[PDB]
RNA sequence: ACCGGCGGACGGCUCAGUAACACGUCGGUAACCUACCCUCGGGAGGGGGAUAACCCCGGGAAACUGGGGCUAAUCCCCCAUAGGCCUGGGGUACUGGAAGGUCCCCAGGCCGAAAGGGAGCCGUAAGGCCCGCCCGAGGAUGCGGCGGCGGCCGAUUAGGUAGUUGGUGGGGUAACGGCCCACCAAGCCGAAGAUCGGUACGGGCCGUGAGAGCGGGAGCCCGGAGAUGGACACUGAGACACGGGUCCA
């Protein structure tokens, strides 16, 4: 049962949907950056949003937070836990300059494990 | 890290045992090796006192110098001999005083490319 | 151990040069870097606070100094650190008070009062020649400031040369050179706060300076370092001289 | 009974710093109050701008010592004295 | 002939080293000694040895004692054991070297 | 509040080790470094990009963390000139007795600056006063490094040393140095006490004593060194960094 963050760029605007069901396992497997049209996805889109979207809309996946709370990185292939010493990339805010904090990070891939998922909107 | 640090025994080989510990300030760094290739590879390196040194790790060219004093900026072939030693010259190495075998002929090398970041060498 | 510059001093390690209650207080200011060297000057607000006596507390000579009312050799310096050495003249228009520092027989600094005529010329010894591209002489005085001449008048100047300096505009006004008879202020040493005339030139390889015989205006012949000696006038002193 | 030594004039501040000394022998040490008016009157100073810090009276001395500072204008003691010598005089509450 | 100020005649023949402080790259700075040679076997170096006393506080009496220095031989001098020589101080040369032989005041035959 | 200028590398603490060019003193860099400071000469032109705050919708008892909308400077980057560096040839002028270095020209090659700003007065503005930025040249504050001498005990610890000692030619260092590498050679230290072990931060000083002297070095200052034992990077002018970071126990 994922919460899926649906950002449309041309209205700044985000809003969370629910997906459960066989719809699910659409999207086991998937990476970051990864594009998939809208027609399968199964979401009222133009229902939610209250504007018209052409038949040819798709959904990028970037971003999310896993069920404690670790973020997404496209960096690290697969989708295990990796603690990775943070220069700079996703996960991770340097606040004295310099700084380098080891931080433990969910791996590109999708996994059953994720419970938020972020996807942008395109036309 | 590389410790440029005090000799561990004493000149009548007596044992020395540290009684502190390694600072940064001596300490050492990699040795280019620099080789010869095709284009001209060098890395900009902050040093000590926030200066800045220019170290070349691949060389292509090289400023001949005649006897008179004109310098010509001509390509490298290879290296022919180097007396420091001689893995290097196996191994198209290049470092101070070594011959090298250019279009105009042979070279003695005059430059430091590990500190320097160029190649300047002398026709013979 | 220490990693990096400090930016304190006790008091009782201050230098011997200052007129400072050592075990009043436990801190004292650091002095910055500057125009001369920790031995040859002083902070600022000592100067205020305890020669002058003007501010009890260094809050009200800090503010004081802010207003910007003291004039360090025709300049204003705000700052509550700042080192004034030897023959440094300290101008406060206000009161219409100008001082030099000269060094104690003890060794220690003391303020001169001078007059208004004396306020604007600051003799400067010629630290070192040297000379930049564009074939530009410059001389390294030894309170630290450095000036340009061209290289036509190079000989006109020396190591060690005094030059009668006017700080207010920067315009060179005398130069007194090194030679035997001329008056002569010493600086540091045993010898210090002497005044006398040259008298031979000891030359001394193998590092060692040399060393300038002088003797008193009542003849007395003491010997010195050459860096030590200050000339100060052709064959009497240029200026007033305890 | 206050007689004076020292009355020096501080122009960089154009503040004048009073060094007094008081005859008490035999009675109470005298109060803040009573000196601040004492030398208000002959010295003919105002007595807003007028502010003592100390007055030290030694062991088995029937003379005490005391210093008195006297501005000019009411802005002077709000910048450079310091907030307390205002309080223990009244000056500001 | 390039001078050094120190009051000895050069060596008459020259030499090509880079280390000679008539005829190389290095000077002369620094404290100067005189002292004799004991061993010379490795290539350009020389071991001088000095004799001199040293007084106690509670005995009142003298204690010889001694000071080896590691001096570098340049060929123009080319020193042999038995011998009096001027040393000077110089740039760190290797581990221990860092010295410099500047003068030969007698050979080892006198 | 985020970038951003600085400080957090000093100041606080202890005496476990460390027999050491650790330290006391004297020379000592010509073989080095230097943010914040001062003086002199010059520059500060043109162009592009940037994401916090905020809006919304999210994970988790957590720690702590995602995306999209939008934005700046003295944030970053690009172009130009100077400037920095190296090499070859030539010719001088300066520092210093010395050396080389610094300088002028030619040649080749590489690298290769900036920032303007709140307020106020006048000025239509411009421009002046205040503060701020960069290049060259020093000085200065500190720092690194080399050497001579001084500074405990054991002979029921007598030979010790293998990168060891020196040379040639190279590397890395801010910097010289076997510090490191290839070759060359057998050197170096020791009975005046090597090596090994015991013991121990050095000094100004302190206790006692008529003093010769004996004993001690915690309490205040200087120097040396260490964050539980150990090991390691990044960022910074400055660290392997007590209230920064990573790994084993």
């Amino acid at each position: 049962t994922f919460k899926l963050v649906i950002s449309d760029p041309k209205s700044g605007i985000a809003k969370q949907v629910e997906i459960t069901g066989a719809e699910t396992e659409k999207l086991i497997g998937k990476r970051i950056g990864d594009q998939i049209p809208a027609k399968e996805l199964n979401i009222n889109l133009n229902e939610l949003f209250g504007k018209e979207f052409p038949e040819d809309v798709k959904l990028e996946i970037r971003g999310g937070t896993d069920k404690d709370g670790f973020p997404m990185r496209p960096d690290i292939h697969g989708p295990r836990r990796v603690r990775v010493l943070l220069s700079k990339g996703p996960g991770f805010r340097p606040k004295e300059k310099g700084e380098r904090r080891k931080k433990t990070v969910r791996g590109n891939t999708i996994s059953p494990e994720i419970v938020q998922v972020n996807v942008k909107l395109v036309y | 890290a590389i410790w440029q640090g005090r000799s561990l025994k004493k000149p009548s080989g007596g044992r020395i045992v540290l009684a502190r510990k390694k600072r940064k300030r001596e300490l050492g760094r990699e040795p280019s090796n620099t080789r010869v290739a095709e284009q001209d590879k060098r890395k900009i390196i902050r040093t000590y006192g926030g200066n800045r040194k220019v170290r070349l790790t691949a060389a292509a060219y090289a400023n001949v110098f005649d006897k008179s004093g004109k310098g010509r900026k001509v390509r490298i072939i290879r290296v022919i001999e180097n007396p420091a030693n001689r893995q290097f010259a196996r191994r198209n190495i290049i470092t101070k005083g070594a011959i090298i075998e250019t279009e105009i002929g042979k070279a003695k090398v005059t430059s430091r490319p590990g500190q320097d970041g160029v190649v300047n060498a002398i026709l013979l | 151990a220490r990693k990096g510059p400090k930016r304190h001093l006790k008091r009782l390690a201050a230098p011997t040069s200052w007129y400072i209650e050592r075990k009043a207080y436990k801190w004292a200011v650091r002095p910055r870097p500057g125009p001369h060297n920790m031995r040859t000057s002083i902070p600022l607000l000592y100067i205020v606070r305890d020669y002058l006596g003007y501010a009890k507390t260094a809050r009200e000579a800090r503010k004081i100094l802010n207003e910007g009312k003291f004039l360090v050799d025709g300049r204003v310096r705000k700052d509550y650190k700042f080192p004034v050495g030897i023959m440094d003249v300290v101008s406060i228009p206000e009161t219409g008070e100008h001082y030099r520092v000269l060094p104690n027989r003890i060794g220690k600094l003391i303020l001169h009062p001078i007059s208004e005529d004396e306020a604007f010329i600051k003799p400067l010894r010629i630290r070192n020649k040297r000379m930049i591209k564009g074939a530009r002489v410059q001389l390294n005085f030894h309170d630290g400031t450095n000036h340009i001449v061209s290289i036509a008048e190079k000989d006109n100047y020396f190591t060690s040369y005094t030059v009668l300096m006017k700080v207010p505009e920067r315009e060179i006004l005398e130069v007194l050179p090194f030679e035997k008879g001329a008056y002569v202020f010493v600086t540091q040493g045993k010898n210090v706060a002497r005044k006398g005339r040259i008298v031979e030139i000891k030359r001394f390889p193998m590092g060692w300076p040399d060393v300038v015989t002088i003797e008193d205006e009542e003849g007395e012949l003491f010997d010195t370092l050459k860096e030590y000696a200050f000339v100060v006038g052709t064959d009497k002193p240029k200026i007033s001289l305890p | 009974e206050i007689r004076i030594k020292e009355i020096k004039e501080n122009k960089l501040i154009g503040r004048k710093e009073i060094y007094f000394e008081i005859y008490h022998p035999g009675e109470p040490t005298p109060s803040r109050k009573d000196v601040k008016g004492k030398l208000v009157a002959m010295l003919d100073l105002n007595p807003e701008t007028t502010v003592i810090q100390y007055i030290r009276s030694y062991f088995g001395s029937y003379i005490s010592k005391g210093y008195a500072k006297a501005y000019d204008s009411k802005e002077r003691m709000l910048y450079i004295e310091p907030e307390y010598i205002l309080i223990r005089d009244g000056l500001i509450e | 002939m390039r001078d050094i100020g120190l009051r000895v005649q050069p060596p008459a023949e020259k030499c090509d080293d880079p280390k000679c402080p008539w005829h190389g790259n290095l000077k002369i700075h620094g404290r100067v000694f005189e002292g004799i040679v004991v061993s010379d076997k490795p290539r350009k170096t020389v071991t001088v040895e000095r004799q001199y006393y040293f007084y106690l506080n509670k005995y009142e009496r003298y204690e010889l004692r001694r000071s080896k220095i590691h001096a570098h031989n340049p060929p123009c001098i080319n020193a042999k054991v038995g011998d009096k020589v001027l040393i000077a101080e110089t740039r760190p040369l290797s581990k221990t070297k860092h010295f410099v032989v500047v003068a030969v005041l007698e050979r080892a035959e006198e």
